[PDB]
This record gives C-alpha cells, structure tokens and sequence, in this order.
C-alpha cells in the first residue's frame, strides 16, 4: 500500500475486462487499460465509479466514496427554495400530475408494481414561457424528502473536452447513491437540439453529452427510484430520441391560462 | 404510386367496436383486474378513439 | 507461496505504465495494423507474436502498450454502430400476439 | 370473448369423487351418477368412462356406473375419428407450410381434445411438443396451465405441483397480471 | 499469371502450363543467382531490415499541406503543432499530393511513407460492384434507342477504332427523356450489365443537400471520383429533382440549388478538360430543365422514349412472361395485347400482381382468371391522363 501516495489522478471506471485489469478514463482525457491493485474491494468497482489512479502509470490504486468526485452537489438547506404548494396558485391538474408522477412513485413503488402500471422515469414540463414550469418544481423541492440534485443545462458544456459525459455520469451516480432523488436538468433545449453539425467541435461535444445522458437514463432499472425532470420553453426544438418509453414519457403541458 | 415501384397499399382503418374491444382486452392483460369487467361495454362506449 | 510471490511482485508491475485502448479501423499488412486510439488520432501499430493479423477485424477494440505502441491484446465488446442507432431510437418489441383487430 | 375453454370439465371429477364416497347421502350419489352418465354420453368421456369404471369406483356402490363395453367402443371410435381429423388438419397445415403460430395452434387443438377425453399421456406429449415452438409466453402459460388443470382433473396432486412450479419458474419471463392471477388461483 | 486455354483436358494445355513452370523456375533461378552475386550486407533482404529500423515504430498519421523545398514539408497532424517534417528517400515523391495521409515517424517525425486513402466511405455505395441482371435481350423493342445508346456510350469504349479512323470525338452525353415508366431506367441497367467501365449512379435528389457549402462539394467529389476511375458512365438520374420539389431541409432554398446546378453545368463541360467520363441522365420532365444542361456539347444525342405500341406491348408480354409457370389456358395473344392503352410498367406490374395472387392460393401454376384479375387490378390503379381531353 505504497502506491497510494498523495499525488493522485481521479478516474472513472468503465468496464471490468479481467480480474486484475480494467478500462479507466483518467480526468486528463484519454482512456487506459490498467492493472487493478489486489487489495481493493473488487465488489465496489461499479461502472462509472470514481476510482483513483497513480500519477505516472495510471494503475488503479484506490476506490473513493462515490459521492466525492461530484462537482454538482445535492441541494442542502442554504439553497432550499422558499415557495410552497399553497403559494403556487392554480395549475391544479399540473400539480396532481407532477405529484403522481414524481412524489408517489418515490414513496410507494410497491403499489405501482402490484397494480401493473409502469412507473414513470422522466417528466418533460413544457409550455409557453412564463407559466410556472420552474416554480412548480421549485415548490416540489420545498416539500420533498428526497435529494434534489439540481443541474442547470448549459452548465454541462465546458472547453475541456471530456468534462461533459464525465460529469453527466458523475451526476447520475450521485443521484443513484442518494436514492430517492430527483434530477432537475433545466432548459434542456440547449443540449438536446434536433439539428446537428458533424464537422464542428461545438456540436460534436454536445452530442457526446446527450448520448451519455440517454445511455444513463436507459440504464435505469426497475429499482433505484430516481426520477428525472426537465423543463423547456420550446418543445419542438427537442431530439425525438428523448420521447420514447423507458425515457421521458409523461409530458406535462403547462398552458397559457 | 407508379406501378413497378412500391407494391402493396395496405389499409389500417380506424378500429371498429370489435377491434377496439380486442385492443382493450390485449392491453388490459397487464394490470390487476377485478373479476367480470365488461370490456365490450367500455369499447362500445369508446367511439372515435383509435389504437 | 505462489500467492505471496505474486503479491510481492505486484508492486513492481503497478509502476509499469498502462496501455491505451485502441480501435482497429483498417488492417494494413501482415505486420502493421492501422489503429485509431481515442481521443487524439490514429497510428500504425505493430502486432505482437501472439495475436494473428488475420484474427483482427474492423471495429475490434484493442490495447497498445504505452511505451511504444505495440498490439498486445484483443477486447470483446466491439463497437457495431448499428446497435447504437437501434438503441437510441428505442423501438419497443412486439409479436403477432400483441397486435389485435 | 376469450376463454381457455372448460376442458377438462371439472364437474366430471367433482361428481366422480362425490359418487365414490359412502359417507355422502345416497340421493346426492345418484344425482352425481346421473350427471356423470349424461356428461359421458354428451362430451364423450369414453377413456374417462373406462378409467372410472375400472379404477376409482370399483377400486374400493358402483352399480350405477357399470362398465359397458359397447358404449366404451362406440364413443372410443368417435373419439379416434376426431383425433384422425385433427391429425389431418395438422398434416395439411404442415403440407401447406403455414405460419408456425398456426402449427402451434394445431398442436394445442390436438392436446386439448386429448384432454377433452381424459388421456393424460398423449395430451402431455402433444402439449410438450407444442411448447417446442417459439410462441408467445402467454400461449405457453395457457398451455402449461392446461396440463396443470389436467393434473387437477385426475386428482394427481404431484402432477399439479410439478406443473405449477414450472409455471412459477417461467412466470418471471412474462408479467401479465391476469396470467399471474390465474396461476395464483391454481396454486392456491 | 496468364489465362489458360483450353477449358477441357488436352496435351497442349499441359504443355502450356509446362511452359509456365519452366519460365517461373527460370525467373526464380535468375533471382537466386542475382541475389547470391550481390553483396548481402547491403542487398538481398537486409534492405527490409534497414527500412524497418529507420522507419521506427509506431508510424503516426498526419496530413500533408505543402512540398516546399522538396526533402522538406509542412505536415499537419490533428493534434501536433504542424511540424516542419523532412521527406525521406523511401517515400515516393510522386504520390505526395497536398492533402494526402503521410506516415510520420514517431519521435523524429520524418515522412516515411504515404498512406493511400483506399477508404471510399461513400463512393463504395456509388461504385457499381456487381452487374445488376438484365442484358439487352430483356428489353422488348426500343431497337432505335438501343442502337443510339450503344453507338454513343458502348462503341467509344469497347471499339474506338471506328471513331478514331472516322476522325470524330464520340458524342459526349446522352439524356433519356420520355414518359414515366417506359424503360428509361432499364436501358441504364442494360448498359451497366455489359460494361468495361465504372458505373457511378447518382440521383438528382442527393444533390439537394441541407448545408450551403455541400451543394457543389458533392458534385465535385462525384466527378473527381469518376475521373480518377476512368472511364466512367455516371448516371445522374431524376435530374429534374433539382428544379422542382423545393425541399424544406435545403437551407439555401432556390439560390443554393442554382449554385449546385451551375457547378454541375461546369463539371460536365469544364475548363479542366476531363477525360473519358460519359454522362447519361434520364428524366420524366425535360421541360423543367435549364437549357444550359441540355445544350449540345454537354449532352449531344437526346434520345426520346415513347410508350410502347401494340407489337411492342406483345413483345414485352412475351419477354416478361417467359419465366412463367403458365397453364395453357392463358392465351398471350389476347392477354394484355388489347389495344386499350398500356405502358412498359403496367405489363410487368400485372404479371407481379398475378404471381402474388397465385402464391396466395398456393397454386404453383398461373390461371387465366388470375391474370385477368391482375389486369383489371392494374387498370383501376392507374392515373389515366390529363391532356387527352384536349384532343378527345
Ligand atoms: N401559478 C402561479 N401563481 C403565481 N405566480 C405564478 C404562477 N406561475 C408563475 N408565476 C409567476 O412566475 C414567475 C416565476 O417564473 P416561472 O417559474 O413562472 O417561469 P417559467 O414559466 O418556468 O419560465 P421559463 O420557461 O423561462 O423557465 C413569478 O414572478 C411568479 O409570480
Ligand atoms: N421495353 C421493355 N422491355 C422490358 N421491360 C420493360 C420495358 N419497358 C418497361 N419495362 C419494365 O418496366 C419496369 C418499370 O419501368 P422503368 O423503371 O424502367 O421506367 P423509368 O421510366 O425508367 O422509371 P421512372 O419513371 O420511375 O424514373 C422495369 O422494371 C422494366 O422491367
Ligand atoms: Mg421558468
Ligand atoms: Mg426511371
């Protein structure tokens, strides 16, 4: 246990190829095939983990508490929004739909399984701008007992190539650890636009971000009881790949009253 | 529509009352159902809706 | 004793530099294989004396030693972009039983 | 409307067991005898007539259900003619090389008529061969529930136990709550 | 190795491959003696060893940008800072076309080879790699059009002697304009069947791209690929698609289509003086075509296609029903040879429909009733006409 000095590079485990080798993606940007230390609890090498790597060798040497690499943090109490269900006047049908598709599935999955319906794993609050799309979710976070990891859309994209899919996987891992949890990717129309330019670096990175989001959302099994919410002002400018069963199915339709 | 090109033009008319009953029965074998639900009555009430 | 010897020798082996994941875009000749290593560019790698060039097929993920890029392993997952298109599209499965009327 | 069909008829075995008990009243026993003879005449329980006359009743009374050879031959000939017709249908579907759904359905028809007269072994063979297709899981559930119902019909509880444990083993490959409630009732 | 005659067994055949082995062993002996005489320390196969050790490993891949002061170049790898790589002697200085894929050395990064593209990621679809099927026998009638297309596209390639002796450059291009469904595409399949040239098909829709830039880019790529794989029989089809339709996916609208058509009308004629690139376009609406395209000197012989006549109809019926499991009850004479108007597409469509109907009944033989039912089926599924009312 000497390689575990304290310069180290955080990596993300991707695929266990053998008993003593793995495919990690160092934060420097490029993937490696490295030898895993024979002391780690190999039962913890879940995909998209937050393992550490030796500086110049990249040999996997330590697994981290998977709630550590997160640049995005679970909303605590200092940022607890100060609106209430009572404050949100109207939107009775919208309130009922979001409650039955977000809160109730979090609380009672056994009823959903026994009845026979498929529990929703995604909502797409949409409508004309200025209709309470953000505020209804804001009121939900003021009453939920579950983690409310709040990402902000365009926050995903950065100059550093590979700081995208990496942080998407990290956010979803953080959501899966603190289950039950609600992700609130906001203004998703900036990430999931339809038209695409396969020649510039701008679109070829947002593409990887969207692909990682889609793959992680498809990876949702029947368990892990984590729901995804995103809001948009323009529903048409949205990739149709985000409107399929297993992905966002329930669609709330905030109308100009 | 020129002959020689795409061949068979197959019609999917909006389902009739029997077709609606069959579809409701097929999609109703996925949830806990109370005994003796007259699905034929519900489909007969369901007019215009399709698939 | 075998376990102890392996554990003692492991310390040296960890300090040996790792290996990049490769992608066999095209086979060049009987001893040179064009490989696109993510995420920068491609290279003309040398196959080891174990791997057979005829065994390699396009889109087979591979490993290259970091010191001097040299083929030393063959992966299993492959890429096959077709099952990526049908996975993104996510068309639900069905049988003749489901369709009625 | 869909139905798994009343094959085999449970009331046949119900009144057969009602008849085979001296503890029950004589009037109810005679009513059961009348019902069972009527059903044997109508629904062609010729193999079950032979079984009921040679085992069960006379195994342990028994005058009302008397083993008549002539009635055992006429209805058996009719049953064999129906089996021959079903074999003709299966062979004609094979010759026409129709869809595998249709050949599977023909196998179910042969097996359900085999159950409709009481022969357990040939019905089991027909439905075991029927399972060999790649039909939907619901059809497999219905078929093996039919063998489970056959096991209930002949009052062999271990047969039902193996059939229902087979149901439970593959019930996780389905999920249809109606086909699971059917299995729940059978298991209960 | 050469070809071998004759096909069957023969002593002269054995003599032929005996000469083959004799000459092959004699080459082998000459090469062996020459090598042995040479100073192995700089000869034999030590050259391979020297080339491998100088080349180094692994050979990176970059892009050439210039050939200034030969023995020097400026490569541009996707990640490297665009070194001033020197050109070694092993590489051939004739394939170093600006924009190729050179093989830089790993450390010193000196060009030690040119990696030919050999990819053709899109052309492979275009490049005709297996003759479709139909020969010129399958086309019933149309003898004049076949003769014209032959003497325009086939004879210049297979038999240039007549043209060089006569002293005329062959007619450049041919446009097959006519009524829809009359064999304009079949004749292209036929000329593709017997061919000694590459046959790069393209349809006019694919030239209506979405981005502004990739309108002339595609046409330039297509004609460059045609030029390098000379000779070429490029078969731009549905050429009227550029004019009409006005697709929403097209960002430019009409103007981008105009630029694309200008690039096409240049590449067909060009200042570049391309070589053996025969062009065969075919369209239903010759009217909506900018006369720059159809001008003589760009496509000379404009072959006209017309709906078949009664004799041509019966010939088409005979050729299409040749591969029929026909019962004798069917009479070809009165089958579709009725003079109540048909087309080259109707005759095959009714045959296909009748075959499908016979398959439905599982009747391996074809009945006259089924043929009549398919006949009327094709008749109802027919937009009759519009201009006949003027002359009706
Ligand atoms: N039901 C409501 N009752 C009271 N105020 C409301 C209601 N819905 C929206 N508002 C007003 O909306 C404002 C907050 O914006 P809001 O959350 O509605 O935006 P939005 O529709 O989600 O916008 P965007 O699509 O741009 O994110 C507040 O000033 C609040 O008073
Ligand atoms: N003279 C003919 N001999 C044999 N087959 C013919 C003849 N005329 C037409 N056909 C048949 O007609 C079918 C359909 O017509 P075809 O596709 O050749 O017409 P086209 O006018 O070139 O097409 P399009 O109008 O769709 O661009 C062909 O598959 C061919 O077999
Ligand atoms: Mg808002
Ligand atoms: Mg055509």
């Amino acid at each position: 246990k000497r390689i575990q000095s304290v310069p180290l590079v955080i990596g993300q485990f991707l695929e266990p190829i053998d008993q003593n080798t793995g495919i990690v993606s160092s934060t420097t940007g490029m993937s490696y095939v490295v030898r895993i230390l024979s002391t780690l609890d190999r039962e913890l090498l879940k995909p998209s983990m937050s393992v550490a790597l030796h500086r110049h060798s990249n040999a996997l040497v330590d697994i981290l508490p998977p709630d550590s690499d997160s640049s995005i943090s679970v909303m605590g109490e200092n940022e607890k929004p100060d609106v209430t269900y009572a404050d949100v006047g109207g939107l009775d049908m919208q309130k009922q739909e979001i409650r039955e598709a977000v809160e109730l599935p979090l609380v009672q999955a056994d009823l959903y399984e026994q009845i026979g319906i498929d529990p929703p794993r995604g909502v797409l609050l949409y409508g004309p701008p200025g209709t309470g799309k953000t505020m209804l979710v804001k009121a939900v976070a003021n009453s939920t007992k579950a983690a409310f990891i709040r990402v902000n859309g365009s926050e995903f994209v950065h100059k550093y190539l590979g700081e995208g899919p990496r942080m998407v996987r990290d956010v979803f891992r953080l959501a899966r650890e603190n289950a039950p949890s609600i992700i609130f990717i906001d203004e998703v129309d900036s990430i999931a636009t339809k038209r695409f330019d396969a020649q510039t670096g701008s679109d070829r990175e947002v593409q990887r971000i969207l692909i990682e989001l889609l793959t992680q959302m498809d990876g949702f099994d029947q368990s892990t009881n984590v729901k995804v919410i995103m809001a948009t002002n323009r529903a048409d400018t949205l990739d149709p790949a985000l409107l399929r069963p297993g992905r966002l199915d329930r669609k709330i339709e905030f109308p100009s009253l | 529509l020129r002959p020689g090109r795409i061949d068979r033009k197959i019609e999917f008319p909006p389902p009739s009352v029997a077709a609606r009953a069959e579809i409701l029965r097929i999609h109703s074998r996925k949830m806990n159902l109370t005994r003796g639900i007259n699905l034929r009555k519900v489909a007969e009430k369901m007019n215009g809706c399709s698939g | 004793n075998d376990k102890v010897r392996f554990i003692k020798d492991e310390l040296r082996l960890l300090q040996e530099p790792g290996s990049y994941v490769g992608e066999v875009i095209k086979i060049v000749s009987d001893k040179k294989v064009l490989v696109k290593v993510q995420p920068e560019g491609k290279y003309i790698v040398d196959v080891a004396k174990d791997i057979n060039v005829k065994d390699l097929k396009a889109s087979q993920r591979v490993c290259l030693r970091s010191d001097s890029y040299m083929l030393h392993k063959v992966l299993e997952n492959k890429a096959d972009p077709l099952v990526s298109l049908m996975m993104v599209e996510k068309v639900p499965d069905s049988t003749y039983d489901m369709v009625g009327g | 409307d869909p139905t798994v069909n009343r094959v085999p008829n449970y009331e046949v075995s119900e009144k057969a067991f009602l008849l085979t008990q001296s503890k029950v009243s004589i009037e109810q026993r005679k009513e059961a005898a009348e019902f069972v003879l009527a059903k044997i005449k109508e629904e062609e329980m010729a193999p079950y007539y032979k079984y009921l006359c040679e085992e069960y009743l006379v195994n342990n009374l028994n005058e009302w259900i008397k083993f008549d050879q002539e009635l055992y031959n006429e209805l058996c000939k009719k049953n064999e003619s129906k089996i021959k017709e079903l074999n003709e249908k299966i062979q004609k579907l094979e010759e026409d090389d129709e869809g595998e759904l249709e050949q599977a359905q023909a196998w179910i028809n042969l097996g359900e008529y085999y159950a409709q007269i009481g022969d357990k072994d040939n019905a089991e063979k027909t439905l075991g061969k029927s399972l060999s297709k790649a039909i939907s899981t619901g059809a497999k559930i219905d078929v093996m529930l039919t063998i489970a119902r056959l096991g209930f019909f002949y009052n062999d509880q271990l047969y039902v136990k193996e059939k229902l444990e087979a149901v439970n083993s593959m019930i996780e490959k389905g999920g249809d709550w109606e086909r699971r409630n059917r299995y729940k009732t059978y298991y209960g | 190795l050469p070809n071998i005659y004759p096909s069957t067994r023969c002593k002269l055949k054995l003599l032929r491959m005996e000469r083959i082995k004799d000459h092959l062993l004699l080459e082998e002996e000459f090469v062996s003696n020459s090598e042995i005489l040479k100073p192995f320390e700089k000869k034999q196969e030590e050259e391979k060893k020297q080339l491998e050790e100088i080349r180094g490993n692994p050979l990176s891949i970059g892009t050439l940008e210039e050939i200034i002061d030969d023995d020097h170049a400026i490569v541009t790898s996707p990640t490297m800072p665009d070194y001033y790589v020197s050109i070694l002697s092993f590489v051939d200085k004739e394939l170093l076309e600006p924009g190729c894929s050179v093989l830089l050395h790993h450390k010193t990064m000196s060009i030690v080879g040119v990696l030919q593209d050999d990819a053709d990621p899109m052309v492979s679809v275009m490049k005709m790699d297996k003759s479709p099927t139909e020969s010129y026998s399958d086309i019933g009638g149309l003898e004049s059009q076949i003769q014209e297309i032959k003497e325009s596209v086939e004879l210049p390639l297979t038999h240039p002697e007549l043209y060089e002796e006569m002293g005329i450059k062959p007619p450049k291009g041919v446009i097959l304009y006519g009524a829809p469904g009359t064999g304009k595409t079949l004749l292209a399949k036929a000329v593709a069947n017997q061919t000694s040239a590459t046959f790069l098909r393209i349809v006019g829709s694919e030239l209506i791209q979405k981005y502004l830039g990739d309108g002339p880019r595609l046409c330039r790529q297509i004609f460059k690929v045609a030029g390098e794989n000379a000779p070429s029989i490029v078969f731009i089809d549905e050429i009227d698609a550029i004019g009409t339709k006005r697709y929403d996916s097209n960002s430019g609208g009409e103007r981008e289509i105009q630029r694309t058509m200008l690039e096409l009308l240049n590449q067909l004629d060009g200042f570049d003086d391309r070589g053996d690139v025969k062009v065969i376009m075919a369209t239903n609406k010759i009217e909506t075509l900018d006369p720059a395209l159809i001008r003589p000197g760009r496509i000379d012989r404009k072959i006209l296609f017309e709906n078949p006549d009664l004799s041509t109809k019966k010939k088409i019926l005979g050729i299409h029903t040749s591969k029929m499991n026909l019962s004798e009850d069917v009479n070809l004479e009165t089958l579709v040879t009725t003079k109540d108007d048909l087309s080259g597409a109707d005759i095959q469509a009714m045959c296909t429909e009748a075959g499908l109907l016979a398959l439905r009944e599982r009747r391996m033989q074809v009945t006259a009733e089924d043929f009549k039912q398919a006949k009327e089926r094709v008749m109802k599924n027919k937009v009759e006409e519009n201009l006949e009312g003027l002359y009706l």
